[PDB]
């Protein structure tokens, strides 16, 4: 889950693999500002992956 | 210690024209096409010889 | 220019670098060089060209119709001009620095580049014969539906059956 791959001094290499956290594009985000998952962001997730 | 290598393919080629009333006449030293193959080939023979 | 052709290339010649345009220009004129102290020519000499043009405006020429059609006294007929570009835009692969992720990553991208002659001759003055083959034969190789590929003169070629001479490399 939360594995990364860039942990080196100066931004290289490091010794641990990326997890979901990291392989999944920035784009691919939704935010909800520190409220509760509705019913209604179900579907704004399953459109953000259809839409690829 | 060891070592890796890499070697780039290169291409060679010519090209030979003949026109349609030539092939329709009578020739004295047989078929033109043959003789304008041969006369590529060895072309061709002499260039590589002396590019390697 | 004492003679003048226009003609348009096709999808799969203006895709080659030698004719990044899709107008060429044939033209055959003539060459005087002067005597500096006093207007006197010593020497004339023809010159067999071929650029590709752009167009930058418009001009208005005599009518000449042809058979099926027929033309009035002072009909006149608008037509386009042509001028060599400095530079013509070319597309090649390419890869973005500041990609997020695995799709914005290769792009294409546009570049200029430097545009040349594709045809340069000279001839002489007792040669005009010659020259006006030679643009013949150009007009008749781009009307033939692809690139110029004949550029052989036999004038200008080495003496063959010379074998002490043409064994050397020549790749």
């Amino acid at each position: 889950f939360w594995g990364d791959s860039k942990l080196a001094p100066g931004g290289q290499e490091g010794l641990q693999f990326d997890g979901i956290n990291k392989m999944i594009d920035p784009e691919n985000t939704i935010d909800l500002k520190g409220n509760y998952l509705e019913e209604k962001h179900i579907n704004w997730g399953s459109q953000l992956i259809l839409q690829n | 210690t060891y070592a890796r290598k890499a070697a780039f393919v290169k291409f060679l080629g010519t090209t030979r024209e003949v026109t349609h009333p030539m092939t329709l006449v009578n020739s004295a030293f047989g078929n033109v096409i043959a003789r304008q193959n041969k006369d590529g080939i060895l072309w061709m023979l002499k260039q590589i010889e002396q590019a390697l | 220019m004492l003679f003048k052709y226009i003609h348009d290339v096709n999808a799969k010649v203006e895709e080659g670098r030698r004719y990044l345009s899709d107008v060429v220009r044939v033209a055959l004129d003539k060459e005087e060089t002067t005597d500096p102290d006093t207007q006197e020519v010593t020497s004339t000499s023809y010159r067999v060209t071929a650029y590709p043009v752009v167009q930058v405006g418009e001009e208005e020429v005599p009518y000449i119709p042809v058979h099926p059609k027929t033309a009035e006294p002072g009909q006149k007929v608008t037509v386009p001009t042509y001028d060599v570009p400095e530079k013509l835009p070319v597309l090649v692969r390419g890869r973005n620095p500041e990609a997020t992720g695995d799709y914005d990553d290769h792009i294409w991208v546009t570049e200029e580049v430097e545009v040349r002659p594709l045809v340069d001759e000279v001839f002489k003055e007792d040669e005009f014969e010659k020259a006006r083959l030679y643009y013949e034969n150009v007009a008749a190789q781009l009307a033939e539906g692809d690139d110029i590929r004949h550029y052989y003169r036999k004038d200008l070629d080495r003496e063959a059956g010379h074998y002490s001479v043409s064994r050397y490399p020549s790749f």
